[PDB]
């Protein structure tokens, strides 16, 4: 019944800080702070560092969790987007290199 | 009053005139079929209120009613023929209560074959009352088969209950019927099976009956079957009614609200006749249960226990009365909750604080048919809100009157218990 | 009049095939469902 | 029994009216507290019976 | 009157529940729709046998999406196979709302009342159901003229009824206006149930197969070595447990990231597995040979 | 046509309809329901979306006398495509209650319509087995000599299920069961291992009786069939060899690990014990404070 | 924050949340106790100056 209240659509919060194990403080990316109850069959093992989390729009409740990779505008480049400029391409500044 | 509200209203009158046969027929007389009525509800529910007065004297009234039944069991689809045929069937069922007139049984059985969508519930119950407590296999064969074949909701309910009705005091002769019903997959036949154990094994406590009904509540996930199994424990266990709170303590910790709702009726049934201080402690979180129909059962169940008692000799009655009034007034409570409070208040001060619901007579140490049939009927009403006037068969006055037994009139009672005045005349 | 306006967003980054993260052009990040015509290989980060 | 009673009514508890976090600026003597909710204006508002 | 009037208990058979959900889930986020085949018996007992969908010629839930030819053609087909029976309602989907009809869908329901006296409009939630169980509710619309002069209470008595407050306030206004809502029940045949419970057929073969034993040895090594690494933490954890209160412990010293939980669980997993492994292999040698 | 179909996964709904359809047409044995099968194919995964009934009358006096409503099929195909375009004709179901030699006359009628080889789903409608009673057969065409030159025959393919979000939950919703075809937990896998042994004994009888019927009830000697049977015996394990010995060493390793893993669990369980007795320790101080408050309360009772 | 006072028992108050409002001035306040710049206490449902007992 609790896995059926994780319905789409959902809005992203970011967990600010614990203050209980069925209550925490989130910080919405709407721009409002809330003090929300935490759903069960969710571990608090990984709610401890500040991480993205999914919120239910019409009540403000932590209805499921997101992995720390999601919800960034940035990404790790270098897949093929890194320059070709090695140590070899740079000329001197041997002191600065070392 | 309109609809079934009017069907209730013409019937309340027989509560009033219960035990008075003199003006018995007379009071319902204008409202009887073939005379002046504004609506069908009057014509039917007048026969209903007639059967409440005449139960156990009803040989006169049985005969009248038979003519009404064959009339309306050869026509249908007209609203009038149906609403009439329902109240007539209740009438005749009470009137033929315990006589086992075969002619009445056949006539009620045509109502089912006529396939009225309304009347077949009344008529199925009425049948079960007529033949009551013989356990006759032929009767059961008729009632079980037409239950499987029809899919009609009102009709099927009636006949599963009727299979339970006819078995009473059978005990260990109900074992074939009990197993068959609890192994049907329909909810209706499971529901009545629980009550087959209740009525049969009433008046005598058994180890067996208890093992078999705990299995039912747990094993079935349909909410009505869970309820039915709890109620049934009360009836078997009205011999020792001081074991009952101890069992159903457990069954009031239940997540399922139906189970909780049935625990109310069991303590009701056991602890009706004599008050018990243990029982009040169990019924206390049921008034505080946050599911509307659990409050509904609970409030009524408290009133029946503490019936025929003052408020100045029991601290609870004062608080519970005060509460009933709180529930009625609030428009912040649902209608289920309002039903529980009003109806319980009326059971408590009933009769002028001079009638009790007896749990069984101790004078001979046997069970009394009128009381039992009254309560099991009472416990059914979420499926039909009109039916809760059947408690008039189970309100018995208990009172000391001296009789000069050599001319059978009433001279004023003089007790060895001493008088004291209450000192008011202003 | 039998048409509606549709809030434009962009796929911020894939979570799963049923659930995508779309950041909308009004502020808040949402976690959204799919139409099943929308091609799953056409849904990736940058696309509007 | 605590586990199954708890999950079942927890759904009605997740029909939350919401919350906000402010901070006590100063009190007043009508039993009211001036709070500033963080990206909003201040509210002069009464305490419950919980504090 | 012609009848006392009360709202139908819907005994929705297995095939119809399952079918409306398939069609409507596929149709997210569009409105989806189609007609209900059934039979009306008793004072409230509607058995819905099957459903069939109505091809979209509109946006869905329109009278541009209900085609006369289509309706005619489907009926004409159902006679050959005996599935022809009378229309007992119509289904639709809101996947953006709970069970609560919108203004357009009331207008669709107003046209169905002309067609059939007891037609229901059934709102199927394909994703938005708020309980473990599927939330579906059936509505019927009767005139404002009976409801206002206070005949609505009479109609709702002599039945258990259903109250929902899924959209809270919005629902109540709508509920009121339309009519009522009543418990929905499910008709199961024991043929139907048995097919559904079995889902595999090479289950008998599979229970006496196993994997290569190279990756089994690998799981056993990985399990033992990993439990050393959380066993190191586990000793450190019980240095603490010096702070009063269960909650304070979890917040302050991060008692939730528990080493205890991850050891017990990983020991359990490798353990249960090695019971089965020995069981399967030891059966295989002596049974087969 | 393609013979590339290695699995068939069938939705719960397809099974449930075809089965449901058998009593909706009110047919009994030796009268057939057949219906159109709609879904995806041309792929390894066959995904069976939906089905609808056809009228079907079988006369078995001559297996060349048959009823099929032709026009019905074309009409219905076009309407379904407007709800959802992924529905194509991928075959037809036969209602059982067994296979015949006769299903091949009928199959030809369905090759006509299709661009895959029609799937012949023999749905057994009394429902025998602790598995699914649904067989899948696709007609495969290959040159083969067993008294024929070119054979059309039907090759079995596995039947399993796959379901949507909605459809799975709707199954679960009907069921009051926790499943036991899952092979999830310890409990579930125990049940399964015993079902597997019972599955194996029953098939072996069917093989044992088939062979008694050639040699004593005189069916013909079928070299090709036996040939296959022979290899069963050839690829048997043989013990009292180092192979048997490698198993013994294997047993030792796994049971050692079970003991070492279990010893971990002996700490876990024991550790917790101490923690409860801590909770009992705290509850007596709390109960003392209560006992003091309740001492005072009793004086009020006397007073009043 | 009282933005300007309009002489008719109405005022333009600036909630710091940004919509400005043509409010009415009710009881428990005086209009020479309000000066531009003064803080005002506003009725939530229909905005009105209900006072300022503030320090």
């Amino acid at each position: 019944e609790v896995k059926r209240i994780q319905s789409v659509p959902l809005v992203i919060g970011q967990f600010l800080e614990p203050i209980d194990q069925n209550t925490g403080i989130v910080s919405s990316t709407t721009g409002m702070s809330y003090v929300v109850r935490i759903l069960s069959t969710l571990d608090r093992e990984l709610l401890k560092p500040s991480m993205s989390v999914a919120l239910h729009r019409h009540s403000n409740a932590l209805v499921d969790i997101l992995p720390p990779d999601s919800d960034s505008s940035i990404s790790v480049m270098g897949e093929n987007e890194k320059p070709d400029v090695t140590y070899a391409d740079v000329g001197g500044l041997d002191m600065q290199k070392q | 009053a309109q609809n079934w509200a009017k069907f209730t209203a013409t019937a309340s009158l027989g509560v009033i005139h219960k035990g008075n046969l003199l003006e018995g027929k007379k009071v319902m007389a204008p409202y009887l079929p073939g005379s002046r009525a504004s609506s069908r509800f009057i014509k039917g529910g007048s026969l209903y209120g007639l059967g409440l007065i005449y139960a156990g004297f009803g040989r006169d009234t049985t005969d009248y009613l038979k003519n009404i039944i064959v009339e309306n069991s050869g026509t249908s689809g007209d609203e009038d023929v149906d609403v009439l045929l329902h109240g007539a069937s209740l009438g005749i069922g009470l009137a033929a209560m315990g006589s086992a007139n075969i002619e009445v049984y056949e006539a009620l059985k045509e109502v089912l074959y006529n396939d009225s969508a309304t009347s077949g519930e009344a008529a199925a119950l009425g049948m079960g009352l007529c033949m009551l407590g013989t356990g006759k296999p032929e009767a059961i064969h008729d009632m079980f088969t037409y239950s499987q074949e029809t899919q009609h909701g009102n009709i099927t309910r009636g006949l599963a209950v009727g299979l339970a009705l006819i078995n009473y005091g059978r005990q260990e002769l109900a074992d074939d019927l009990i197993t068959k019903m609890l192994a049907s997959d329909e909810s209706l036949l499971r529901y009545g099976g629980a009550f087959t154990i209740a009525l049969a094994y009433a008046g005598t406590g058994n180890n067996s009956a208890v093992k078999r009904l705990l299995h039912v509540a747990v094993s079935d996930s349909n909410d009505d079957v869970r309820r039915a199994a709890v109620i049934a424990l009360g009836f078997v266990l009205l011999r020792d009614y001081t074991t009952v709170p101890r069992i159903v303590q457990l069954l009031s910790k239940s997540h399922n609200a139906h189970v909780r709702c049935g625990t109310a009726f069991a303590l009701g049934i056991a602890c009706a006749g004599k008050g018990l201080q243990s029982a009040i402690d169990v019924l206390d979180p049921l008034t505080k249960d946050p599911v509307d129909f659990v409050r509904q059962a609970a409030m009524i169940a408290l009133s029946m226990i503490l019936i025929q008692q003052t408020e100045k000799l029991n601290p609870q009655v004062a608080d519970i009365n005060k509460n009933f009034l709180s529930v009625i007034t609030n428009k912040h409570q649902e209608g289920l909750a309002k039903f529980g409070a009003c109806v319980a208040q009326g059971i408590m001060n009933a009769g002028g604080r001079n009638v009790t619901i007896q749990l069984e007579n101790a004078d001979t140490g046997t069970l009394d048919t009128k009381s039992v049939v009254g309560l099991v009927m009472f416990s059914q009403f979420w499926y039909w809100f009109p039916l809760a006037h059947f408690l008039s068969l189970s309100f018995t006055p208990t009172t000391v009157i001296g009789i000069r037994g050599s001319d059978q009139a009433i001279p004023k009672f003089q007790m060895n218990c001493y008088a004291k005045e209450d000192a008011f005349s202003y | 009049l039998q048409s509606i306006g549709q809030l434009i967003g962009e796929v911020m980054k894939e979570l799963s095939e049923e659930k995508y993260i779309v950041k909308a052009s009004s502020g808040p990040r949402y976690i959204v469902g799919v139409r099943n015509s929308v091609d799953r290989s056409k849904l990736k980060k940058g696309v509007r | 029994n605590d586990k199954v009673r708890f999950i079942k009514d927890e759904l009605r508890l997740l029909q939350e009216p919401g919350s906000y976090v402010g901070e006590v600026i100063k009190i007043v003597s009508d039993k009211k507290v001036l709070v500033k909710v963080q990206p909003e204006g201040k509210y002069i508002v009464d305490v419950a019976k919980d504090i | 009157t012609g009848r006392d009037d009360t709202k139908e208990t819907v005994y929705i058979s297995s095939i119809a529940l399952l079918k409306m959900l398939k069609h409507g889930r596929a149709g997210v986020p569009m409105e989806v729709m189609g007609l209900m085949l059934g039979e009306f018996v008793d004072d409230y007992t509607v058995n819905v046998v099957d459903v069939f969908a109505m091809p979209q010629s509109g946006t869905g839930v329109s009278v541009e999406a209900v085609d006369d030819v289509f309706q005619a053609k489907m009926m004409d087909m159902l006679k050959q196979t005996g599935r022809d029976q009378m229309v007992v309602g119509w289904y639709h989907s809101h996947p953006g709302f709970g069970c609560w009809l919108s203004s357009v869908d009331v207008n669709t329901q107003k046209s169905f009342e002309q067609l059939n006296s007891r037609a229901v409009a059934v709102v199927v939630d394909p994703i938005q159901s708020v309980k473990g169980k599927v939330v579906i509710d059936a509505f019927r619309l009767i005139d404002t003229g009976a409801l206002i002069n206070n005949l609505e209470p009479r109609q709702t008595t002599s039945n258990t009824g259903l109250l929902n407050k899924a959209n809270i306030q919005a629902l109540i206004h709508g509920l009121n206006r339309h009519y009522y809502s009543l418990n929905i029940d499910y008709h199961k045949t024991a043929k139907e149930t048995k097919m559904l419970m079995n889902l595999h057929k090479e289950q008998w073969q599979s229970g006496l197969k196993m994997y290569d034993y190279e990756e089994k040895e690998e799981s056993n090594l990985a399990a033992t070595k990993s439990m050393v690494k959380i066993a190191e933490q586990y000793s450190k954890r019980i240095e603490e447990e010096k702070e009063l209160t269960e909650e304070e412990l979890k917040t302050r010293y991060v008692g939730r990231q528990d080493p205890k939980k991850h050891l017990s669980e990983t020991a359990d997993e490798t353990l249960e597995n090695n019971i089965v492994s020995v069981l399967t292999a030891g059966v295989n040698s002596v049974a087969i040979k | 046509m393609s013979l590339q179909h290695e699995k068939v996964t069938i939705a719960p709904l397809v099974l449930l309809s075809a089965l449901d359809h058998y009593e909706r047409t009110q047919t009994k044995e030796n009268k057939r329901c057949v219906g159109v099968i709609l879904g995806d194919a041309n792929s390894s995964t066959i995904r069976v979306t939906n089905s609808f009934a056809l009228p079907f009358e079988e006369d078995e006096k001559n297996s060349d006398v048959w009823f099929l409503d032709h026009n019905y099929i074309e009409n219905m195909n076009e309407m379904c495509k407007k709800i959802n375009a992924k529905e194509k004709l991928i075959g037809w179901y036969h209602s059982g209650p067994k296979l015949r030699a006769s299903d091949l006359k009928i199959n030809e009628l369905f090759k006509k319509y299709t661009q895959n080889n029609p799937l012949l789903l023999i749905v057994d409608v009394k429902q025998q087995g602790v598995g699914l009673p649904t067989d899948a057969y696709v007609a495969i065409e290959q040159v083969k000599d067993d008294g024929t030159s070119t054979e059309k025959t039907f090759l079995h393919l596995p039947c399993t299920i796959e379901a949507e979000e909605a459809e799975e939950i709707g199954v679960e919703h009907l069921l009051r069961d926790v499943r036991d075809q899952a092979a999830g937990g310890l409990s579930i896998r125990l049940t399964n291992q015993l079902k597997s042994l019972k599955g194996l004994q029953s098939k072996l009888k069917d093989v044992v009786e088939y062979l008694d019927k050639v040699i004593n009830k005189e069916l013909p000697i079928n070299h090709t069939i036996l040939g296959k049977l022979q290899d069963v015996f050839n690829l048997l394990p043989n013990l009292g060899t180092p192979d048997d010995d490698e198993i013994d060493v294997e047993n030792h390793d796994r049971i050692n690990i079970s003991n070492n893993l279990q010893k971990a669990l002996t700490v876990k369980t024991n550790d917790e014990l101490m923690v409860i007795y801590i909770s009992n320790l705290v509850r007596s101080i709390i109960a003392f404070d209560d006992l003091i408050e309740n001492k005072i309360q009793n004086k009020k009772i006397q007073e009043q | 924050t009282l933005e300007e006072i309009i002489d008719d028992d109405h005022a333009i108050v600036t909630s710091p949340t940004m919509p400005d409002y043509y409010v009415s001035i009710l009881s428990f306040v005086d209009k020479e106790l309000l000066e531009p710049g003064c803080s005002v206490l506003l009725h939530h449902k229909t905005m009105s100056i209900v006072g300022v007992l503030q320090d």
